[PDB]
């Protein structure tokens, strides 16, 4: 299967390296000209030297809005900073000057989100020209949209989460939240504007024409205003003005588990490529997978013989402790019940949850619906949303219906979720949307049976790609198969340093 | 004499030329291929270059990177050493095109002598004694010539080098013991003038038979025209550093030497220590050197490319070191060597040290009537010490004694095995050689007692340093201190005169297998239908082998034979099957 | 080395995408000038601003006071010593 793998990934690459560059070369020659840092170059910039960066979302708004936005207009991430992994959102002002489309709201209101869940500083560099007006009813004003980003800022300020800001550019309209909602804000002198109305704002109500220096900027707030705490010279003093402020806020807790020595895998990670197919359709054992991503081979499975569709078992990965769920066919009723005994066991024992999704649905048919398959799994939905360890979901293959649900799919808030690029994800797989919509149309010619399934086919395939997950922010990101052990390790590090809650589940339908 | 030399050559014989460079004060450049990158010799040198990846014919035979690189270090002259581009015309010739000095004879004299038929014909023609076409228990005996381009030829002794495995010399000896001083006067003229023959330059070396009823009776068999390995007995018994003479010799210097400056002041043995294994057959083996002891007693050399982290590969020769014994007899240099063996330790290789000092201790090797097949019939008759309790006691004290050391004092720590009643041995099980036994270890290691399964209830006493490469056992009454080095699974001893590995080892399970733990079923996955079977019903198969193919959900289950085995299919194609089915058995 | 194998700590790099080199700004004498490290110190590459793209390997040993490079397949063995603000070096007969 390694080519098919190779060409998906090779896809993937180019995918990404296209995203990277941002907007249009004329717009990154006048951003530069001006003597600013590209978006990406303030992002690297700010990391301490040879950091790692986990991106969020690198690929989000592909095939949308003509990929007008790549990107969706914004650099999201975790990396390193003075010491501590900070979720880090930058305003891609070279893309439509750094507009907020729909899913750039999105994207932003996401890195608030792990954030918040994992505790994690945040460091707004902004930028942004505002709203995209045409599509408005988007951007504004439910309650996951723009507003949602200040009350974001606020109620974790509350909780003693620091939120930094450095204003390189341009900050209108209710982005003005984005500086003076912030615990310390940091602005550029003649470059950044803050301002709750603009000059051509200013010009339509008044008659009055000012600059957007003169109405708003660097000087006016960090001298008269008090909107702002530092005043930078440059793009490079205000980083290094945030790395300061981040050497301010102390350490991160430490794990609630203990962290051994990471111990290599005994395999090169991209023999990944040569035991899962690409085709959905071919079984596999998905011991293959988590024998070459734990640290030293070790993995001690949970009730090896029973429920055989589902393996669940205990791992280190770089050290961590991990209770991997994994699918291997279809799941029955012995498997839910098995994985939410395990969950249970983890749980108790503060050890996190990676599960690893290539899920069918359950096993059909009236004996396993009179043996109660459904309250089977309701038990292991009951388990997983109810888990108070962290959760981490890797989208290995397909990811369908009620077996999404039972796997910890988006829903049920893992901490993270990735897709690797061969995986599908859809309320059903195409193909049984196209035989059950056959057998619901009843006999018919196979030359005529291919004419009525081919547009089922193609929503399913297009709907469930994985780009169009990602572009939707379904997804934390589509990552290269064999970066898996590294991704899941370097989440494992970010989701330690928040606390549990107590073991709580609601009423386990026995 | 030249500013920069390359020593195109790895190993013991790379680290040999290096020091007589740095001795001469010559700046000294090394190659190595990227398996060598952890050598000794890089190190040695004043700069190394990598030449190329670890097959030789990719590194050190590439005549290409090793001109390159001494044209990329503006090296002057290179020094081939033996095994390699030594006697390859080819690179004499690149390195006269690149205009650097090759260290050695002419590429004419390689050319010539590099073919018995050639040689034979120009040695001959200077009245050199020539076998006349089998030889009765024939001795190997070699005439060390040394040349200049002034005229002078000089013979430094001979050498025996009979004691030989399957053609691999292993031990050998300057003078030997059959020659007497007349004889070797007429083996030295004789040398001079196979020398002379091909208008030869440099250290070379001469190989005569010589029937062991008739010493005086000489034949050539062949001219090597490098230095040898065995060089180092010669220069033991006449002082002169071959490396260096054989440099002012390439810088053109005469030799400054004549014969009445030659004398041989007594006699020299050295023996090879290979990483091979002697009771697995010589086979080549290798691994980390985790540790290394090498003997410096009076009259002993090492000449070694070991140091502790180098790796070895089968990539090259097994040669590790050579030990070399100088002393005022045969029977004084033989104990010298002897007791040199036996402080000899290499640590995470298992090497013919061993076999070395059984041969050593031969009476035919001993009283001297070798012959070049001694060896070969003599070795089927070597067999490895047994594997006594003070092998495993040693072992479990140390693991025992660094658990307690490690604990600190901490009482749940502590390895004492206490009990409000009798208190539990601390127990080991322990495979060393062909011996697997428990250990028991109970008292303090001050004072304690080590009972072994099968063996006898000795007193112990472990005196264990943190980090120390040494630990002592006192072993009823008798103190020995060890050189010790542990991985993640072996723990790796040197002392009393042996060296020997032990593995710590899983308990036996307490109940056996029935054979039907050869045996296996393969059950349907899902509900669906057998599509096809490739196997025919009661047939031996291999654990590759698709047996039986299922579909469900439009999914193909093909299910592969779990062993090797008769396989018997229990259903046919267009079967449908419930879940849990037996589809086939597979049985031993 | 200092990392300890951390993945946070490891200055690898490290990206979804194409990972970023290591970036060093280094003046010396008359010539300040960015180094842009890719890979690990077993098996990386170096290049130079205004100057050219080298093999590079490194072997570091901790609280050493020396420190070896492989740089092109030339193996050259310094002495180091570092202060908050300099690092010395001396082998192939040169100190800067
Ligand atoms: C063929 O096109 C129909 C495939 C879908 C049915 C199977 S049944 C068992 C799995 N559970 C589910 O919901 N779909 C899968």
């Amino acid at each position: 299967h390694r080519d098919e793998h190779l060409a998906l990934v090779a896809e993937l690459r180019s995918k990404l390296a296209a995203a990277a560059l941002g907007g249009p070369e004329r717009a990154r020659e006048r951003h530069v000209g001006r003597g600013k840092l590209l978006p990406r170059d303030r992002v690297d910039g700010l990391l301490d030297p040879g950091s790692p960066f986990l991106e969020l979302a690198p690929l989000a708004a592909g095939g949308m809005y003509d990929d007008e936005c790549p990107g969706a207009g914004m650099i999201a991430g975790i990396g390193r900073v003075s010491g501590r992994e900070c979720v880090i959102v930058a305003n891609d002002a070279t893309v439509k000057g750094g507009t907020y489309y729909p899913i750039t709201v999105k994207k932003h209101l996401r890195a608030q989100e792990i954030a918040l869940q994992n505790k994690l500083p945040c460091i707004y560099l902004v930028d942004s020209g505002g709203a995209f007006l045409p599509r408005q009813d988007e951007v504004f004003p439910d309650r996951d949209h723009f507003g949602r980003i200040f009350y974001n800022q606020a109620t974790m300020s509350a909780q003693g989460i620091a939120q930094i800001a450095a204003v390189l550019g341009s900050c209108t309209a209710g982005g003005a939240y984005v500086p003076a909602m912030s615990d310390e804000a940091v602005i550029v002198r003649n470059q950044g504007t803050i301002f709750l109305g603009g000059p051509p704002l200013v010009k339509a109500a008044t008659g009055e024409v000012v600059t957007a220096e003169e109405l708003g900027g660097g000087d006016l707030h960090s001298k008269t205003s008090g909107v702002t705490d530092h005043l930078a010279h440059d793009d490079r003093d205000a980083l290094r003005i945030v790395r300061n402020i981040v050497a301010t806020l102390g350490p991160a807790e430490p794990p609630p588990w203990q962290v051994l020595p990471a111990v290599d895998p005994i395999a090169d990670q991209t023999e990944l490529y040569d035991v899962v197919p690409v085709d959905a359709r071919v079984p596999y054992d998905v011991h293959e997978v988590i024998t070459r991503i734990v640290d030293g081979g070790e993995f001690g499975e949970f009730k090896a013989e029973y429920g055989t569709t589902l393996v669940t078992g205990f791992a280190r990965i770089h050290g961590h402790p991990v209770g991997i769920i994994a699918n291997n066919g279809v799941l029955f009723g012995e498997s839910a019940v098995k994985g939410a005994h395990f969950i249970e066991l983890c749980d108790k024992r503060k050890t996190p949850l990676l599960f690893l999704q290539n899920i069918s649905g359950f096993m059909v048919g009236r004996d396993y619906e009179a043996g109660g398959i459904a309250k089977h799994g309701a038990k292991m939905v009951t388990a997983v949303a109810c888990a108070r360890v962290p959760k981490l979901t890797v989208v290995i293959g397909g990811s369908y219906g009620a077996g999404n649900y039972s796997m910890c799919g988006r829903a049920y808030s893992p901490r993270f979720l990735w897709m690797w690029p061969n995986a599908r994800i859809s309320v059903m797989g195409g193909e049984q949307a196209a035989s059950v919509l056959a057998t619901v149309r009843g006999e018919m010619t196979d030359a005529e049976a291919e004419e009525f399934k081919a547009p089922i086919r193609e929503q399913y395939e297009h709907q469930g790609n994985p780009y169009y997950s990602t572009a939707r922010l379904w997804d934390d990101g589509v990552i290269d198969p064999a970066d898996t052990r590294t991704v899941v390790g370097l989440a494992l590090s970010v989701v330690g340093q928040a606390p549990l809650e107590p073991v709580s589940y609601g009423v386990f339908r026995m | 004499t030249f500013d920069t030399v390359l020593v195109a050559n790895r190993g013991e014989i790379a680290v040999r030329v290096i020091r007589t460079l740095r001795a001469m004060g010559i700046r000294s450049v090394a190659v190595f291929s990227e398996a060598d990158a952890g050598a000794r010799h890089v190190t040695e040198a004043d700069v190394a270059v990598c030449i190329g990846p670890a097959a030789a014919r990719h590194s050190y035979l590439d005549i290409d990177a090793v001109v390159g690189a001494a044209r990329r270090t503006d090296a002057q002259a290179v020094h081939p050493g033996y095994g390699f581009l030594s006697e390859n015309a080819e690179f004499a010739s690149a390195l006269a095109t690149a205009g650097i000095v090759f260290i050695g004879p002419p590429a004419s004299a390689i050319a010539t002598m590099g073919d018995k038929i050639a040689a034979k014909a120009a040695v001959s023609a200077f009245g050199v004694p020539v076998v006349p076409g089998f030889v009765q228990r024939p001795r190997h005996i070699e005439v060390q010539v040394l040349a200049d381009g002034h005229g002078n030829v000089i013979h430094l002794g001979e050498r025996e080098c009979s004691l030989q495995r399957r053609h691999q010399k292993v031990i050998e000896e300057a003078p030997s013991p059959l020659l007497d001083e007349a004889t070797r006067a007429r083996i030295g003229a004789a040398a001079c003038a196979t020398a002379r023959s091909v208008d030869y330059t440099g250290a070379g070396t001469v190989e005569f038979i010589v029937s062991a009823d008739r010493p005086d009776e000489f034949f050539f068999m062949e001219m090597n025209t490098r230095l040898q390995v065995e060089h180092p007995v010669t220069e033991l018994v006449t002082g002169i550093d071959l490396v260096e003479q054989q440099i002012r010799i390439a810088a053109g210097e005469p030799l400054a030497i004549g014969q009445d400056d030659i004398t041989l002041t007594g006699h020299a043995v050295e023996a090879r220590v290979y990483a091979e294994d002697p009771a697995a057959g010589f086979l080549p083996t290798g691994g980390d050197v985790l540790g290394l002891r090498e003997p410096t007693g009076r009259g002993v050399r090492v000449d070694s490319g070991l140091a502790a982290g180098t790796v070895v590969g089968s990539d090259y020769d097994p040669m590790l070191s050579k030990i070399i014994a100088h002393g005022s007899d045969r029977a004084s240099a033989l104990q010298i060597l002897d007791r040199a063996l036996a402080d000899t330790a290499v640590l995470g290789v298992t090497t013919n040290i061993e076999f070395l000092r059984f041969l050593l201790a031969d009476d035919d090797v001993a009283a001297g009537r070798l012959d070049t097949g001694l060896l070969d019939r003599r070795a089927p008759d070597f067999a490895p010490a047994t594997v006594g309790d003070e092998q495993l006691i040693a072992a479990a004290a140390y693991l025992w004694a660094r658990q307690w050391s490690a604990a600190g004092g901490d009482l749940w720590r502590v390895p004492s095995g206490w009990r409000v009643g009798e208190w539990a041995p601390a127990t080991f099980r322990l495979h060393a050689g062909d011996r697997t036994d428990h250990v028991y270890i109970t008292g303090n290691p001050e004072r304690a007692s080590a009972a072994v399964e099968h063996g006898d209830t000795h007193t112990v006493s472990a005196d264990f340093t943190p980090g120390s490469d040494t630990f002592a056992v006192t072993l009823d009454g008798l103190r020995t201190d060890y050189r010790v080095a542990v991985t993640d699974s072996q723990i790796w001893l040197s002392g009393g005169g042996r060296t020997w590995s032990v593995q710590k080892v899983r308990e036996e399970p307490v109940r056996p297998d029935d054979a039907h733990s050869g045996d296996a079923e393969l059950v349907s996955p899902m509900p669906g239908s057998v599509v096809a079977v490739g196997v025919p019903d009661g047939s031996d198969v291999t654990a590759g082998t698709v047996v039986v193919t299922v579909e469900a959900m439009k999914m193909e289950h093909a299910l592969t034979a779990p062993v090797d085995g008769v396989a018997k299919i229990l259903v046919a194609v267009g079967d449908q099957v419930k879940v849990g089915q037996p589809l086939a058995r597979i049985t031993a």
